[PDB]
């Protein structure tokens, strides 16, 4: 359990240094299950999309902005307002709203055969009572959501029974297809932003700074290296009297400082869409390292007095959207947004820690006793790894289950003379290195000299599972032990003689990592001779 | 772990085995 | 062992419905162990003094100003330098740091003979490596963290005998006073300030907008509801050629004003203390709503030219200092700092859902299969609880524990007549209401009318464990017939008359739960009579 | 759980204690 403070701190009084080096034994090292690499740190990880906005929100507020949230779905009359004429170019590039009719569908009488049929009593009463929740559903009082239910508790049957009769009854609401509105999804912030100064400005003290970061939605050829169907605009509109583009310039070099950019450049933008005042509309560009090239973070510009106007807003407004992605491309070092928004669809590669973690020694003992007397043996073998053939090394321990004692006698000898008693490869320590496992030994004494030089590098740069040779061949002898004790077994050999591959020295490695490194076509090389001859009697 | 624990009820049933034939046997 | 995709796929297209309902089966409950409450949210709690200090980097940022690390120790004439006279008073508040000296102490005989009589091997070369290690340590050029390891390393011994060494044959160490010197703690931010608007206005452009949240350090007479020896300060400057009061009336308003306040009052500071212009110092007030009253949470006012100019700044300057501790206090509604601060040194209370999660089932059966056999046979009891007598409620079962088949007849019986098979209390559930433990049945019929609303209100109110009588019953039983497989016990009877206890149906409670509920002195009433007999045996 | 893992540690053991003294009936 827990260690006595009494007697501690009598053997720190009697003396100190003493007390301090032995008083190390009161704390023991972890199950082998446990210990590093094999215990992994667990942390939220962030997504650097959603990081890269709340860093966006606070640059804003550092700025003195007000955070806002616009309209997400507008009329399309909203965009031919502010794009006038070219709207009907333009809607191309936005999505329309759809969505599916009511069923006008009735009851009776063939589907009242059908619902018998089902199995299903009804009387005049469950029939009507079914024929109203069928009427409510076409006059829109009933959600989706609740229309099973709905129809369980007319006919007063299950629930599923409720969705059997709705899918075997009712199957031409399979035939229902979705009409287009004329309600958009926005395509970028301003479709919103008019609409939420429109209403806003009268009611407020100028010169406003507002700004919202939140998704828009175009609808382009193909997603690309830098395009999705949904992004994050990081808005913003400043509102005032005396406002021209250089606000517009003073914002993204606000933005862009915080994040750590010295260096954006302006370009004027071809488009010159009709929502901005002409010649105002300016791209932003900052510099990609990893791809090499300059890529476009933002646009800005200032609202046409045509669109102003058709919004009822006399002043001028300066509009600046940042594309959050392509800033977070920038700080993650991302080359595609598909696969730095989405990576879940992609690749996940475990690294030589990943690996090293997975892999874990096969048989334990699991009884304390037993664990502690394998820790024991371990240590003894690797104090007479060394000692000169003919050897023989004997563990006798007594163990008590309850009523009854019972002697085991381990013992693990080298009868053939000319030999040590273990081998010289006992002690080699599982590494992980650039995807391969490579079991390695101490020194490189008797090594084949192509490998020497590898085997050097995975020593130095790889990752250690800290498990020798010995450990998991010692975990497996003891484990035995308790295995035969429950068996009703007195004596058995143990015996590993040349080292081959992962099982010998019982380990295994987590399939995952397997499927990795077979992928990745690299290797699992684990060898070395270790002839450890073991008997044991248990009396 | 996972594995630890199934392999500790493993003890547990071949105890109950070698009970079940060392009873039988007698 | 998960399940199987292609027999569910199956099972669901020949019909959804059923195949829907049925396959609930394959989501297996959770251990009895692991069941809410038992099963508690894990996740890392943030101290509120710490989260309202970053609230208000915040919200400084927010108002554009630039964030500082000034200075922490000053020296005492920098105080004068600020209050001017006055600190000949004022330098009581503050902290004078102090720090002992290092120790001349030599070799020679008898401590040589200390060090032999320690078991140690000087050499005449040993004896001036350490000679050396003690000249480096008067001449300030070994660290003390380092001093164990460097005599040690002398006379080559152990470390813990390097640190037996120096307490041993040096003891005077222990003889060092500390030496006082001209150093002092900051006692507010100020002291910092100066020093940091010193060096820092010649080199930037004005105006400047500086804060630092940061430590401070008074000598207090005692500490208070409201003061601690040590406090956090939310300063801020602001220097410019047309700073006045003002300004610090609005950094203020701004500082509260994000943090949900309302309403809050200026009051002048009687102290007018002296490296404030005249009539400048100010305090500001908000209201704490659990105290009652109006409690100080800041200070600010306008640098005194004399000081100013003793630190060679020409420009007027406002300082204002928010104390973080009293925000916090109002915020989170502490009435004692030091409680509020340091929660350690109080009392840790827990809820009733706390303690309903601290309950737990003692004997479980360890392997799945009679784990299933457990709930199967609670499923079994709680349908013929209500059998008339005399009863009898077989369960035969065969078990495979490798070769050996073992066949348990469980059989669950009352010979009694005019009863049923089980009893009035046998589902009752244990609750947890305002720190009581209460065992309640699901209806209030026998029960003392004294009791009901009680009971009553802790099924309503308190919190419910989610373990019946019968569940930790049987798991108990179950357990038992494990337990005697094991033992190599074929027969045994098991009985349950009147609930008393927890212990009587299998439960215990954690012992910390218990000594606040005995220390708060409430009850753990767990009663019923619940006569369940049973017999079992084992082929 | 601990108390669990402790428990079937306990099972193991009391199936060896029946063990050896079913061995040293015969
Ligand atoms: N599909 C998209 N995915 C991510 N960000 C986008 C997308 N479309 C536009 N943006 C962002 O919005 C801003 C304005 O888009 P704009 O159309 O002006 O330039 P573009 O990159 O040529 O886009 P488009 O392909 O629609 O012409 C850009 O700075 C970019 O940050
Ligand atoms: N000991 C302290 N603990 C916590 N906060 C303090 C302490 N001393 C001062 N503060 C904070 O610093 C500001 C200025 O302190 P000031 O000494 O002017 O007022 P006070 O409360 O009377 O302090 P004191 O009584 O220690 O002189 C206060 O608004 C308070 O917020």
């Amino acid at each position: 359990m827990r260690f006595d403070i009494k007697k501690v701190l009598e053997l720190a009084e009697k003396d100190f240094e003493t007390a301090w080096r032995e008083t190390r034994a009161l704390i023991k090292d972890k199950h082998i299950d446990n210990k590093y690499p094999r215990l992994k740190p667990v942390y939220g990880k962030p997504h650097p999309v959603m990081e890269t906005i709340e860093r966006l929100r606070q640059a804003y507020l550092r700025m003195g902005f007000e955070e806002m949230i616009n309209p997400v779905i507008v009329d399309e009359m909203e965009i031919y307002k502010q794009f006038g004429p070219e709207a009907m170019a333009v809607l191309d590039r936005c999505f329309y709203l759809a969505g599916l009719p009511r069923p006008d569908v009735g009851l009776g009488n063939e589907k009242v055969e059908i619902i018998k049929n089902l199995g299903i009593d009804i009387d005049e009463e469950k029939k009507e009572r079914l024929r109203e929740v069928l009427h409510l559903y076409k006059k829109g009082a009933i959600d989706g959501d609740d229309l099973v239910f709905e129809i369980a508790k007319a006919l007063n049957v299950s629930n599923e029974m409720g969705l059997k009769v709705l899918e075997t009854a009712f199957p031409e609401f399979k035939d229902l297809k979705p009409e287009s509105t004329t309600l958009t999804l926005r395509s970028h912030m301003t479709s919103g932003w008019f609409i939420t100064l429109s209403s806003l400005i009268k009611k407020r003290k100028l010169p406003l700074k507002l700004f919202s970061i939140d998704r828009c939605f175009r609808r382009e050829q193909r997603e690309d290296r830098s395009h999705l169907m949904s992004y994050h605009s990081a808005s913003c509109v400043v509102v005032g009297e005396d406002v021209s583009v250089d606000d517009g310039k003073v914002v993204a070099e606000g933005l862009l400082a915080q994040f750590g950019f010295t260096k954006f450049k302006f370009k004027p933008d071809e488009k010159k869409s009709k929502y901005y005042t002409p010649e105002t509309q300016t791209e932003v560009y900052a510099y990609h390292p990893k791809l090499g090239e300059w890529i476009e973070v933002a646009t800005f510009g200032v609202y046409s007095p045509i669109a102003l106007a058709k919004y009822n807003i006399d002043v001028p407004v300066m509009n600046l959207g940042l594309g959050v992605e392509r800033l977070a491309m920038i700080i993650y070092g991302y080359e595609d947004v598909r696969a730095m928004v989405y990576p879940q669809f992609y690749e996940y590669r475990l690294s030589d820690r990943d690996i090293a973690g997975m892999i874990r020694v096969d048989k334990v003992p699991i009884l304390d006793e037993f664990y502690n007397f394998a820790n024991e043996l371990i240590d003894i073998c690797i104090a007479n790894k060394d000692k000169e053939s003919p050897c023989s090394v004997e563990v006798k321990r007594e163990f008590n289950f309850n009523g009854e004692r019972r002697v085991i006698k381990v013992e693990i000898f080298e009868n053939e003379p000319n030999k040590k008693l273990l081998g010289p490869s006992v002690l080699n320590e599982v590494y992980v290195y650039d995807g391969n496992i490579y079991g390695i030994p101490p020194t490189f004494e008797g090594v084949k000299e192509q490998y020497i030089p590898i085997l050097k590098k995975a020593k130095e740069e790889g990752v250690s599972t800290n498990i020798r040779y010995i450990d998991g061949i010692i975990y497996k002898l003891v484990a035995k032990i308790e295995e035969a004790l429950v068996s009703n077994v007195d004596e058995f050999k143990f015996r590993v003689p040349i080292v081959r591959s992962l099982s010998d020295i019982n380990l295994k490695i987590d399939e995952l990592a397997l499927k990795q490194i077979m992928g990745e076509n690299k290797v699992i090389d684990v060898r070395g001779p270790v002839f450890l001859n073991a008997k044991v009697e248990i009396k | 772990n996972h594995m630890r624990v199934e392999y500790s009820k493993d003890l547990i049933r071949k105890g109950i085995s070698t009970i079940s034939q060392l009873k039988k046997a007698k």
